[PDB]
């Protein structure tokens, strides 16, 4: 993984750039804020090594700059202060992890890991059929542009007949998808529904198998 | 069927083997005897029961 | 017994039949969601562990 | 009306055990009935066991 | 030899390509490796050979406190100039029989799809007889002399095999002798 | 081989055709463990043609009865070859002669009861050599089909089911080949649409104080039946002329 | 590698000089091998005054 | 942000508990793993303080055990087993952030506060919605540019909704968010909240969504 | 016992 290692000293940035290419991540290890800002500037990053005993101005002033940006990437903050309170002072100002000198490196490998893992593996499911996307995670429909607005039934039924695409569901399994547990009334609910639905998707979107329930349209 | 034949090997005789005629002072040295190896399963003695 | 009783009365168990809220609503005398809320407030201590461990295995098969 | 059909070839390794009959070309059948341990099988003079 | 692992295999009932023997057979001859495992209780050999010829046990790269003590037991057999065969061969210690179900039932842990799992047959002992002589001594004229053939796979001493056997039955009979 | 026959073993084995035996005379150009590739004599040769017999054996497969019929090559590579030579060994044939069981060490005496009335008293050396050991290939099948409810799907995501048992389905929801199966594993997800069902109301109370209604959908995933062990060696799937094919179909 | 040392259960003396040992458990195949080196010795070798 | 502490000493339970409370998180306390599990299964957590020292299995297979069964909350590890070794296995395990006895608190709320914000608000630092801009680790809510006096409870519900931007959250998870499992009333309070911190913030920011909670409109 | 024992401490080393 893309690595900026922000150190002064050149045995240690020497040391680090080793270390970590051994265990197979880009290095790319320089010593000015302006170089590191460059750089992110130009390549995408995932974990960003810094100092705070930086030379040209200091090392929290560089992270609050790119926290204005919306930075919002893992930064290891490796440096030397040492009191709690300068401790709390990066954590708060946007350091996530915090490692004093001297480190062992097993340590270190094993943190930037955690970090890397954490800020990964953040996806949201998406069911798209054709125009009509569903962010099932997030209760969000989307026909085209306009996010489509629909009433807690409608939006199960939708639900159900997009995750199946193009296969005919059953009526009876929407019948108790709708209500679930509940009895249900003895009148036409599911086909009412169905029609408000056909509405809003635009009308001859779902079919009607007939006796075999209905089947949103795969095209 | 195979209990009556060990039975009846048990329970038979010979004309001379080993240990004929000595005379034992019951069933239990009778055991010993022929466990130690100094007188045959089936060869005829004297021992007294009760 | 109150909890109790509405709980029984609601889903059914050891019930004649399974009384709807409107219904139970009728039965304590009171016309409104009391009986919403107090049937709310009984599932959600039923859901806390030290109260259901046993019952909660079940479910799991 | 079968869509898709399934079939899957394990391979299972059977073991002698009590129970499993066992037979000659002379029509002696025989169901095991110990798998007794080496050291306690007659064995010859020459301590080859049976 | 407790497991055998060998490169894209998935499992014994399969075959290779150049290879004359099926995984079985090759399973079967690698049962009866004679191996001596010094130092350590459980050592992870490796054979790679490629060509035409037998595999023999003599082309297993040996570690330093391993040693093979019949090198021309054929593992199997490469007919084809391309071919190659890999494998590594888990070794352990033990007494006894130890069948490879009991192992695998006695084992919760998920191998990998392509661990063959061999029996174990651990004993080095195969054939033992004695006789009872009459030995000589100057005035007892009714001692004896036990002379024990042992016939094994080469890789227990006699003196040694004969140590154990006395230890462990020294070990036993305390409970007669220090009795309750 | 048996140790004492009556000659008769050879034409059993040679005429029952479980055996490999050559076609034409030749010197074997290629032994592998499932092909031998033998290049026919000159003259034994027609005009036109290349004069390579290829022989495919046969390797672990089902019979009628569950059992193995596998086949061996019994020749060596480059050596000559005569028509009607036993070139690859059968399922229960050694060297061409038929071989139906093995010869071992019996004594004639009774032992303590265990021989009692056709009873067998087997040594354990006979259970480490592995000589009475049999391999028994099985057939298990699972088939998708049409219901009222709606098709039913093979699928590796099974209701009430951890991952756990789902650790050995691949994708699909299909065994992996080499996978060691023990009674009760699943072989294949299959889940079929479920309906509404009548449940009591302490159910109803369950699942409306814990907050979980169980899914309309139905598992009637194929497991191994129980008691039985094994090594999944081969996994065949088969599809209508219509419906589109599963990843690892 | 040290087996299995076992747990002397039961001591039945049915008699003033006639007595039950029982001895659990032992390694398979070690109840005849401690049986037999026993009843050899005890029956051939003890020494008394007769 | 209801955070569980499973920890095994008493003191040091109670201690960390009236420590998270005073935060402003509100925080429940566990101490066999069993009942740990439990209490995972039944309610939505977001932040855990593994301990290692239980008396009923040691952490590690927990967290192997919850790892395999996809729990995607951080955890904080608060334990005394300070060998390089074991505090990288804990790492690899699954450990995000590991403190080692003896801890700070204020060291100890810092920490949760950058796991808290890297996970939920995406490391980022500020939630900017329109005119609302909410810090998150200084704990200010800015209407415009103006300052407002926000309950506790309240400001948990606008960090839910600010976090989880435009989509809508459930009203159980709301619910857990801001009343700890102790303390469940038995009334109408939700409703409420929203209805004082739309009264505070404005009607049309606080978007009603029946059946599944609120959402906080992006657009 | 201690007859056997005996007999084998001669050769167990």
């Amino acid at each position: 993984m893309k690595i900026l290692v922000i150190e002064d000293d050149a045995l240690l940035l020497q040391g680090l750039i080793l270390a970590m290419q051994s265990e197979g991540y880009v290095c790319d290890g320089v010593s000015t804020a302006h170089e590191a800002a460059l750089s992110l500037a130009s390549n995408h990053y995932s974990l960003i090594v810094l100092d705070l005993g930086l030379p040209d101005e200091d090392g929290l002033h560089f992270l609050s700059r790119m926290r204005r940006e919306k930075m919002t990437q893992p930064v290891l903050i490796l440096t030397a202060r040492d009191t709690l309170e300068d401790r709390i002072s990066g954590l708060d100002t946007g350091a996530d992890d915090y490692l004093v000198k001297p480190f062992a490196l097993e340590e270190l490998n094993a943190r930037i890991r955690a970090l890397l893992r954490r800020h990964n593996n953040q996806g949201d499911n998406e069911i798209s059929v054709g125009n009509l996307r569903l962010n099932v995670t997030r209760r969000l429909v989307w026909l085209g542009e306009t996010a489509l607005d629909l009433t807690p039934k409608e939006y199960a039924l939708l639900s159900r007949l997009m995750m199946k695409a193009g296969s005919p569901v059953h009526r009876e399994i929407l019948y108790n998808d709708i209500y679930s547990g509940d009895n249900e009334p003895a009148t036409n609910t599911l086909e009412v529904h169905i029609h408000n639905l056909r509405e809003k998707i635009g009308k001859s979107r779902i079919r009607t198998v007939r006796g075999f329930g209905y089947m949103l349209a795969n095209n | 069927q195979d209990v009556v034949l060990g039975l009846y090997y048990m329970t038979r005789d010979c004309v001379n083997a080993k240990g004929e005629g000595m005379v034992l002072t019951g069933p239990k040295e009778a055991e010993r005897l022929y466990r130690s190896g100094l007188a045959s399963l089936h060869a005829r003695v004297k021992v007294r029961i009760t | 017994a109150r909890e109790a009783k509405v709980l029984r009365m609601r889903f059914g168990i050891d019930m004649n039949t399974d009384y709807t809220l409107e219904e139970v609503g009728k039965q304590f005398d009171v016309t409104r969601e009391r009986i919403r809320q107090i049937e709310a407030k009984a599932l959600r201590k039923l859901r806390h562990p030290s109260r259901s461990e046993v019952l909660r295995s079940f479910l799991d098969d | 009306g079968v869509l898709k059909i399934v079939k899957v070839y394990l391979a299972v390794k059977r073991r002698i055990q009590p129970g499993d009959k066992m037979a000659g070309r002379h029509g002696n059948k025989g169901v095991i009935s110990k798998i007794n341990p080496i050291e306690d099988m007659p064995y010859d003079e020459n301590g080859t066991p049976v | 030899v407790t497991e055998v692992e060998i490169d894209g295999v998935l499992h014994e009932y399969s075959t290779k390509e150049g290879v004359q023997e099926d995984i079985l057979e090759i399973l079967l001859n690698l049962k009866g490796l004679a191996v001596r495992v010094q130092g350590k209780d459980e050592v992870i050999l490796t054979l790679n050979k490629s060509g035409i010829g037998p595999v023999t046990a003599a082309d297993i790269t040996h570690d330093g406190d391993v040693e093979i003590v019949k090198p021309q037991h054929v593992i199997c057999h490469l007919t084809d100039e391309n071919a190659s065969i890999s494998m590594r061969i888990k070794v352990q210690r033990g007494r006894g029989y130890v069948p490879a179900s009991t192992r695998i039932h006695s084992e919760e842990d998920e191998r990998p799809i392509g661990r063959l799992l061999v029996d174990a047959c651990y004993s080095p002992v195969e054939r033992i007889a004695y006789n009872v002589e009459a030995a000589r001594v100057e005035q007892r004229t009714d001692l004896d002399k036990l002379v024990i053939e042992m016939e094994t796979n080469g890789t227990i001493d006699p003196e040694e095999a004969i140590r154990r056997a006395a230890t462990i039955l020294a070990e036993q009979l305390e409970a007669f002798v220090d009795l309750r | 081989k048996p140790l004492v026959g009556t000659g008769m073993e050879r034409a059993v084995a040679v005429d029952s055709g479980v055996t490999a035996v050559a076609k034409r005379g030749g010197v074997v150009q290629y032994v592998d463990a499932s092909r031998i590739v033998i290049k026919v004599n000159e003259d034994e040769m027609y005009p036109g043609e290349a004069g390579i017999d290829i022989y495919n054996l046969t390797k672990y497969t089902r019979s009628n009865q569950n059992t193995c019929i596998n086949q061996m090559p019994c020749v060596s590579l480059g050596e000559p070859v005569e028509r009607g030579d036993v070139l690859a060994d059968g399922p229960s044939t050694d060297l061409g002669e038929l071989a139906l069981g093995q010869n071992m060490r019996v004594a004639f005496m009774p032992w303590n009861g265990y021989n009692f009335e056709d009873s067998i008293l087997v040594s354990e050396r006979v259970v480490q050599e592995d000589r009475f050991t049999t391999i028994h290939i099985q057939e298990l099948a699972c088939v998708s089909r049409d219901t009222k409810l709606g098709p039913e799907e093979i699928t590796a995501d099974i209701p009430n089911v951890g991952e756990a048992a789902l650790s050995k389905l691949d994708e699909s929801g299909i065994v992996y080949i080499g996978a060691e199966v023990t009674g009760g594993d699943i072989l294949v997800g299959k889940v079929t649409p479920k309906g509404e069902t009548q449940l009591t109301p302490e159910e109803k109370l369950l699942r409306a104080i814990f907050g979980e209604k169980a899914s309309d959908v139905k598992d009637s995933s194929l497991r191994v039946p129980n008691g039985v062990s094994g090594t999944v060696i081969d996994v065949q799937v088969f599809t209508r002329d219509g419906v589109e094919k599963d990843k690892r179909a | 590698t040290e087996f299995l040392k076992p747990r002397l259960v039961d001591i039945e003396q049915v008699s003033s000089t006639h007595a039950k040992v029982t001895l659990e458990p032992l390694e398979r195949g070690f109840g005849h091998t401690l049986g037999n080196a026993l009843r050899r010795i005890l029956l051939s070798s003890m020494p008394g005054c007769a």
